[PDB]
Formats: C-alpha cells, structure tokens, sequence
C-alpha cells in the first residue's frame, strides 16, 4: 500500500502504531485479542476409592 | 477498478472449489 | 467540539456514523458492548434439620 501496489487491504490486518505511521486504517470493524485455548473435558477415568 | 489486497486465510479469504474453473 | 467551545473531548464517548461525520475520533481506547447483568447466584445454606 505504501508503495502503491494496491489501494485497500480489506484483511485481517491488526491497527498497530508502526503500522498507522505509514499507512491510515479505518475504524476497527472487528475487536479481538489474546485468548485461552483448551480441549473439551472429557469424561474423566474413574478413579480408584471413587 | 480498484487493486484489493488481502492474504489466504480462513474463513477471512478462503479459495472456492472451482477455483481452477473461475479465474476473477 | 463542532461549535469550537472545546479543543479535545476525552470522556467516554461512542464512536458512531452521525458523530464520525463531524468531528474526528481516534482509534477505540476501550472496547465495549451491550451485555446481560443478573443477581449473584447467591449459593443455598442448607437448613440443619434439610
Ligand atoms: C428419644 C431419643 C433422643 C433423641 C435426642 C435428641 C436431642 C436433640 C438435640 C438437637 C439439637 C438442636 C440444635 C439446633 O437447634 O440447631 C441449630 C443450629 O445451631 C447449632 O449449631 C447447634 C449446636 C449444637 C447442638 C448440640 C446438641 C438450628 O436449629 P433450628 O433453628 O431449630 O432449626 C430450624 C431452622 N433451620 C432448619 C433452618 C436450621
Ligand atoms: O457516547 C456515549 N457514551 C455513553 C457512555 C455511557 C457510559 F459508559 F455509561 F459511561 C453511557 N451510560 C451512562 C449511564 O447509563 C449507562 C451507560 C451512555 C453513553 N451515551 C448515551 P447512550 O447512547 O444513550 O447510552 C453516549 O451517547
């Protein structure tokens, strides 16, 4: 975009601020972050003196 | 006509099965 | 703002289409949405004799 190759970026591109020096972003038209990610729980194996 | 950029990624840019067939 | 009372607005203030066609936001500071609110489950005590 800063050389001209192409005129919008509709990716999922994250605003950051080295980013926004250079290029200008729209309003953010998703909100994310980090998260946690876990397997489901599973039944557990009974457990002897249950 | 404008020059649209964007990466593949799912589901945000995903190929179609026809995509050897459609070419735009 | 638009009427030049004041030179920067910074309390908590939505960034929406009508507002965004006047005056300038910046990048969101705080993410939000409309969201459910409820008493506290407030767990049961049992009675002595239950
Ligand atoms: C013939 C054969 C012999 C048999 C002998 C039967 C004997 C009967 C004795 C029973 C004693 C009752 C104690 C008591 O009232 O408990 C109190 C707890 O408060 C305490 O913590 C109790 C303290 C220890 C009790 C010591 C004996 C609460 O009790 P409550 O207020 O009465 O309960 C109504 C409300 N509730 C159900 C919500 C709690
Ligand atoms: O820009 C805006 N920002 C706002 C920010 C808040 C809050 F977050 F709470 F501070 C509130 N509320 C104050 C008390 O009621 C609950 C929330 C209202 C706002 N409103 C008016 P609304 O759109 O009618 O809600 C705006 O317009």
């Amino acid at each position: 975009l800063v050389y001209g190759k192409a005129d919008i970026a509709i990716a999922p591109l994250t605003i950051t601020l080295v980013r926004e020096e250079v290029i200008d972003f729209s309003k953010p038209f998703m909100s994310l972050g980090i998260s946690i990610m876990i397997k489901k729980p599973q039944k557990s194996k009974p457990g002897v003196f249950s | 006509t404008v020059v649209v950029t964007t990466i593949l990624e799912s589901p945000y840019v995903m190929m179609k099965k026809n995509h050897e067939m459609l070419e735009g």
